């Protein structure tokens, strides 16, 4: 499959992703391409915050799919 | 002196000692003092900016006392522009504040070239005709300009500077330069030192991927980990050779860290795109010291550089003993500092064929220049004029955004309708609650005027049309004080050349809680 | 009484019918006078989100507007929180807030409270519509968050509409922020999204003592380690991060350190950082966030619009990016869900076994619990860490297991935290 995932900067990356892998290793493709640690990644797809330890099938995680790193922020 | 230090400890954090300087050395110029524009001002003063001027040419009314957090109704009838600076004064006794109670029209008249004194221009709440006029008179002069609009929940900001190059871009997260896949001769020679142990799991994860790295290339001639499989079979490559299944967690920090450790070294994108530019390339008497820099990193890759930047230096932070993460730490720093000097006499060389002195580019641009030799960045934008050209205009982008009827480029349709039916009108759509009446009917009448003058074949829903008529040219306070915030943060980008600038065109929806940019 | 044109910006939006309308809403004249008068809202926190926000629903319609911090305002404020001067330095942030406010625009009403949010009690909260925050740590949102669950009335496994307090919650960290639409019993909450927080960098001990590396290193160290040993201010006085001489002495011991172990980078405004724990913080950002948040009260209090779904983060880093999105509302909350959890402990595991699993969990993520059963038809205190007194003659019960110390089974556990307000549950299943 071919996965889309804009980052917190609003840049999208791809990723090489069979429905087999688990949303850990999604994570693991975007850090070997973009450097954010898998740690302080939040993926998120339709509303749904992934659990990594389920599988891209547990989501329903279709090819042309896009995901979204997101955060939340302690101060104020 | 140190007291400033104090109560700007906060965002020193962020854009250090020399954005400040910058900061505090720039005279920004503010159009209109409407809730917008008071808001920006409102958070370019607190941040220490050098001195600002409030040009404005209305008189407070009921209304602008009612949505300005820096006009009491003490002010009502006082210039709008005068009454703004005092409240804004307050905010800050090391900014110097400024008022002209002339138009922003009467200006452009009397005295054009008067914005040639400002480092920014920042407009609100203008129409079409001033808006164009002023972005042609600054464009041409070379002068950065921020337009800005609060109309109902919608906000608009459009930048225009021509070119505005930035070397410390300021990545949020960044692949490491390891060179573990090229290393050099001292970097080569530090793992060389390392054998076979008392240390072990005190051992950086980055020798421990680099000695099985190297037993891999053996028994593998030649090849190295490029396939996931390729890379598990590695990882394993590592369990087997944990010295006392005891305690060796280093060691499965390695295991991790080989997921972005085997590629790391290859000339990003972004910087190429920067090489293979007509104004790299060509160097003149006129080339400013970022393009320069630009090529002398380039000559560098060239030359001593073999394919890629200098490397940058730094290395994360792996548990290890102390004195090796040190010696380690300095293979790299020592490697980045001779990588600087070769960039250094590249761009002294460089320097002196366009007949100036090389000390004419400081040491301390050479060492961020190359610290930041990955992240450079340079973002252009497109005239006002070119935007609104009926052969210039950027089709393509409207069209393919507003597959989705509610792709925020619509707002900025609504937008252009809205200063359409201005002119052809002489007032804004839907002030009074009579005029919401018909005025949803001549809006449209102009939002198919203009689609027409440059041939769009886009939806609209006419649920857009009502709404920029149920807002009546109204300035929210909470979304004006969106723009604030967003708008000054911008500026202050500008003015210290330290972040990238959006691109561009922006546009938030109050009603939704969602914004886009654009390339208008 | 109240000025010509002065509420025109926000009149055409309750006098105005419209498309994206909410449904429960009503075109009129009177709205806004009625929104003006008794719509009472309560913002927590005046520090950078707080002005801002106050500012913000002042100029929006709002009157009567409350005001919660604890805090005294600093010199480290003033680049961000616009309504305090340096004259104001020592005072409390929620008094100059009221204040300022109050003055700069006409009949605005703000009450301040110099209390910290857990000074008070459901009573209290009750009394307000709507709840905007403006908080500075996650303990602090999360009791506030508890504290309006606490609120909800169940109509035997229905629930009551009018007991909701919507919950508008505001976060910044450099030129990072979200705002997040909450509503207790509907939308996920607080607790719901409490993995959304990125991790927090927890040096291990033994790199700090036995292999610094950083600066941060060094530091770490002088504070953690060095200054109880040798009581630098006399002993058994604390280490104040807001005392020059604390930090200058810190920053001091942390040279020394660094330079016998060969580390470059520790500077005065490190030992600062490190120390307090220190986030940047700028005004842009702040306006940003406090402005989205505002616009949802406006939106909330007056139907003019739809509520946000769920969820906003910005970035300005890059350009400008803000995503939107709708968060889904777990449904096996330690907070919001209303079955108690379920627990699975095989009967030989000890006390400090189901204590760490509630300390050390994702979903949890609990500070300090206590917990606590129906022992002997009464109920008794297996362990609790709060007191002294409570925790002595609780530890050693700790080593103990399920049934060896009388936990019965088809039964739930009280867990008491320092977290949120109210009491969860825990039903224990023995599954050895
Ligand atoms: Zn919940």
């Amino acid at each position: 499959m071919l996965i889309k995932v804009k980052t917190l900067t609003g840049k999208e990356i791809e990723i090489d992703i069979e429905p087999t892998d688990k949303v850990e290793r999604i994570k693991e493709r975007v850090e070997e391409k973009e450097g954010i640690p898998p740690q302080q990644q939040r993926l998120i797809y339709s509303g749904k915050q992934m659990n990594d330890e389920k599988t891209a099938a547990d989501y329903k995680i279709l090819g042309g799919s896009v995901l979204h790193l997101v955060l939340r922020l302690r101060g104020g | 002196k140190l007291l400033k230090e104090q109560k700007y400890d906060r965002q020193l954090r962020l854009w250090g000692d020399h954005g400040q300087e910058a900061l505090e050395s720039a005279h920004v110029c503010l159009i209109n003092a409407t809730a917008t524009g008071t808001e920006i001002l409102k958070n370019l003063v607190l941040p220490g900016i050098g001195s600002f001027t409030i040009i404005d040419g209305n008189q407070v009314s009921g209304e602008d006392a009612g949505n300005n957090f820096f006009l009491q109704r003490s002010s009502i009838g006082k210039n709008r522009a005068e009454a703004a600076m005092e409240f804004l004064q307050e905010l800050n006794s090391d900014v110097s504040g400024s008022f002209v109670e002339e138009s922003p029209e009467n200006l452009l008249d009397n005295d054009p070239s008067f914005f040639c004194r400002f480092t920014v221009v920042v407009a609100t709440q203008l129409p079409e005709s001033t808006s164009l006029r002023l972005a042609d008179v600054l464009w041409n002069s070379q002068i950065p300009l921020l337009i800005c609009r609060t109309y109902g929940l919608v906000g608009y900001m459009r930048i225009i500077i021509k070119e505005h190059p930035v070397i410390e871009s300021h990545p949020d997260n960044a692949l490491e330069d390891l060179r573990l896949d090229k290393p050099f001769p001292e970097l080569r020679e530090h793992f060389q030192s390392y054998d076979d142990m008392e240390d072990h799991s005190h051992t950086p994860w980055i020798v421990i991927i680099a000695k099985y790295l190297a037993q891999w290339y053996s028994e593998t001639n030649g090849r190295i980990p490029k396939t996931y499989k390729e890379k598990e079979d590695f990882r394993d490559l590592i369990r087997q050779g944990i010295l006392k299944p005891e305690d060796e967690e280093n060691f499965e920090e390695a295991i991790k860290n080989v997921n972005t450790a085997l590629n790391t070294t290859q000339i990003p994108s972004s910087i190429e795109d920067i090489f293979n530019d007509d104004r790299c390339i060509n160097i003149t008497k006129q080339t400013p010291s970022f393009w320069i820099l630009a090529r002398a990193l380039k000559e560098f890759v060239a030359k001593e550089g073999q394919g890629n930047l200098p490397v940058r230096g730094t290395i994360p932070d792996m548990i290890a003993d102390s004195g090796k993460y040190i010696k380690l730490q300095n293979v790299y720093r020592e490697k980045a500092k001779k990588d600087a000097a070769a960039v250094g006499n590249h761009v002294a060389k460089l320097l002196q064929s366009i007949g100036q002195a090389p000390e004419s580019i400081s040491e301390k641009e050479l060492k961020l220049l190359c610290s930041n030799s990955a992240f450079l960045r340079v973002v252009r934008c497109r005239s006002l004029a070119e935007e609104y050209g009926l052969d210039t205009i950027n089709k393509d982008e409207i069209i393919s955004s507003m597959d989705n009827p509610d792709n925020e480029i619509v707002l900025y349709l609504m937008l252009r309708a809205v200063d359409r039916f201005h002119k052809q009108q002489g007032r804004y759509p839907g002030v009074s609650n009579y005029q919401v009446e018909e005025d949803i009917g001549k809006l449209k009448s102009c939002l198919t005027g203009f689609l027409q003058e440059y041939g769009l074949s886009v939806m609209v829903k006419d649920d857009y049309v009502h709404e920029f008529c149920r807002y009546g040219a109204a300035e929210p306070h909470t979304i004006a004080a969106f723009l604030g915030g967003a708008a000054a943060q911008e500026v202050i980008k500008i003015i210290t050349k330290q972040f990238v600038i959006f691109n561009n065109t922006y546009i938030y929806s109050g009603m939704s809680q969602t914004s886009a940019t654009f390339q208008l | 009484l109240d000025w010509e044109g002065r509420w025109n910006h926000v009149k055409k939006f309750l006098e105005r019918s419209g498309p994206f309308t909410h449904p429960d809403f009503e075109p009129s004249t009177e709205s806004l006078q009625f929104l003006l008068d008794t719509c009472k809202v309560l913002v927590i926190g005046a520090g950078g989100l707080g002005c801002e926000l106050l500012k913000n629903l002042a100029l929006s319609g709002f009157r009567q507007i409350h005001v919660i911090d604890m805090d005294t305002i600093d010199v480290s404020n003033l680049n961000r929180q616009f309504l305090f001067r340096p004259k104001d330095i020592g005072r409390p942030k929620a008094e100059v807030a009221a204040e300022f406010l109050n003055d700069r625009v006409p009949n605005c009403n703000v009450v301040p409270h110099f209390n910290k949010i857990q000074d008070f009690n459901d009573t209290f909260y009750r009394q307000f519509h709507i709840i905007v925050c403006g908080l500075d740590s996650i303990i602090a949102r999360r009791w506030i968050n508890g504290m309006l669950i606490s609120l909800l009335n169940y109509e035997d496994g229905v629930l009551d509409p009018s007991s909701i307090v919507p919950l508008i919650d505001g976060g910044t960290e450099g030129f990072k922020g979200n705002a997040a639409v909450i509503l207790p019993g509907m939308t996920a909450c607080i607790e719901c999204t409490l993995e959304l927080y990125p991790p927090q960098v927890n040096f291990p001990m033994a790199t700090i003592a036995s292999m610094p590396r950083l600066p941060e290193h060094c530091i770490e160290y002088v504070r953690m380690l060095q200054w109880p040993k040798e009581q630098p201010f006399g002993e058994g006085v604390p280490l104040d991060g807001d005392d020059p001489e604390h930090i200058q002495w810190i920053f001091q011991k942390s040279l020394e350190r660094a330079s016998q172990y060969n580390i470059r980078g520790v500077t005065y405004r490190l030992t600062q950082g490190v120390v307090k724990r220190i986030i940047p913080a700028v005004a842009s950002t702040n306006a940003v966030i406090a402005a989205v948040c505002a616009t949802e009260v406006f939106k909330i209090a007056t139907s003019a619009y739809i509520p946000l779904n769920n969820y906003l983060v910005f970035n300005d880093v890059d350009g400008l990016y803000t995503y939107t999105f709708e968060a889904e509302r777990k449904e096996n909350c330690p907070a919001c869900s209303q079955l108690p959890q379920n627990i699975q402990f095989s009967p030989s595991a000890k006390l400090q076994e189901v204590l760490d699993y509630l300390t050390n969990s994702a979903s949890l993520q609990m500070k300090s619990p206590a917990i606590t059963a129906t022992l002997e038809g009464k109920n008794r205190t297996l362990y609790l860490q709060s007191v002294t007194s409570i925790e002595e003659r609780t530890r050693p019960n700790l080593s103990k297991t399920l049934k060896e110390l009388g936990l019965v089974d088809g039964q739930e556990l009280a867990v008491a935290d320092v977290t949120t307000p109210q009491t969860v549950l825990f039903k224990l299943h023995f599954t050895s």
